[PDB]
């Protein structure tokens, strides 16, 4: 393939773009200060851009090569094409269009916290389930999971991921309110932002049986005081805190 | 937290996304699933004939992504 590089943005170069397509352009890419127009071959053009030959790289094999298993003991989060030879519990998650591939600190902190607190047979609420990864991990640990999300687009993705893992959590559209008729739960895990945890703290109390656990992450280190304050006001007892990079997980007893 | 690491702006012919450039390098740079985009974009634009489709791909910190397609550019339909 060849690229024709032009100075400017797509909005800024709008008027000349149909001429690039008429000339055989296969797609345009806005980069920093430039538009990159891709062609099978170069053509005589009136626009004063620059032609470069870019070869034909296997971008798919490159993507697979550079995506590695994500370790979160006792779990390992694997893409469908990955092999694994350790004693870790595998979680197969298709990297796709739902947050929760396993390639974030917060998802990993939550997986480790599930291992520490989940008793076999207990009911688990995964609030903000995304890819379904936490609900699926809960099932792998012998828990009975309900994954809920306000974003309806993620739920078919979570279902597909559960099938890849041979487990059967229940998935629902909605938030905490929608989950309440299915509880109370023994364990709540929620990877969400600090201000939402703070608002939800009284409702988290309602969602859990006495002796239950709330495992909260998605919290930037500097926003942790807000969540500690909220969970104190709502009657929770503090358990451990854990960190990875700028992110924290805060565990609470009901 | 769906922390955004990139917003990729492309213009592609309807139903003509491929894993070659631009989609390959553009999504590949940020570790996003190129083929998932190709499949999803082509399905979403399948009944648009030969229209040029502006698309914005929002790529998150864990390599997951979402996208939105826009209305054909002013020039085109103009
Ligand atoms: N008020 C709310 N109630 C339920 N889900 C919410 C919510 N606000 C945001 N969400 C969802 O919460 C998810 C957070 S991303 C976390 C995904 C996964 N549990 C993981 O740990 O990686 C997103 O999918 C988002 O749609
Ligand atoms: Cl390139």
């Amino acid at each position: 393939m060849w690229v024709y590089r032009l100075k400017g943005t797509l909005e800024a170069l709008d008027p000349i773009l149909p001429g690039l397509f008429d000339g055989g352009a296969r797609g345009l890419w806005e980069r920093e200060g430039e538009v990159w127009a891709f062609f099978p071959a170069p053509v005589d053009l009136p626009y004063e851009g620059v032609w470069e030959e870019v070869g034909d790289e296997d971008w798919l094999e490159a993507w697979r090569r550079d995506l590695k298993p994500a370790l979160a003991p006792p779990f390992v989060v694997l893409a469908p094409w990955h092999t694994w030879e350790g004693a870790e519990i595998p979680l197969v998650i298709e990297p796709g269009m739902a947050f929760g591939t396993g390639h974030h600190e917060t998802t990993r902190l939550a997986l480790k916290a599930l291992a520490r607190h989940l008793r076999p047979g207990d009911k688990v609420l995964d609030l903000g389930t995304g890819s379904g990864v936490l609900a699926i991990a809960a099932e792998k640990l012998g828990g009975k999971a309900l994954g809920v999300d306000i974003d309806p687009m993620v739920l078919p993705q979570a279902e597909a991921n559960a099938k890849r893992n041979g487990v059967r959590p229940r998935f629902l559209e909605g938030s905490l309110e929608a989950a309440l008729p299915f509880g109370p739960f023994d364990l709540l895990v929620a990877n969400l932002y600090a201000e939402l945890h703070a608002a939800l703290a009284p409702r988290y109390r309602e969602a859990l049986v006495p002796g239950g656990r709330a495992l909260l992450t998605g919290i930037l280190k500097d926003r942790a005081p807000l969540v500690r304050e909220a969970m104190a006001g709502a009657g929770f007892r503090p358990l451990e805190e854990a960190a990875e990079g700028e992110w924290v997980l805060l565990a609470y007893g009901r | 937290m769906k922390k955004v690491v990139a917003v990729v702006k492309l213009q592609l012919p309807a139903g003509a996304a491929t894993p070659a450039p631009p989609v390959g390098p553009a999504l590949g740079q940020h570790g996003a699933n190129i083929m998932e985009f190709v499949k999803a974009f082509n399905a979403a634009t399948a009944n648009m004939g030969d229209a040029i489709v502006p698309v914005e791909i929002t790529i998150y910190a864990d390599r997951s992504f979402t996208f939105v397609t826009k209305t054909p550019p002013a020039s085109y339909l103009i």
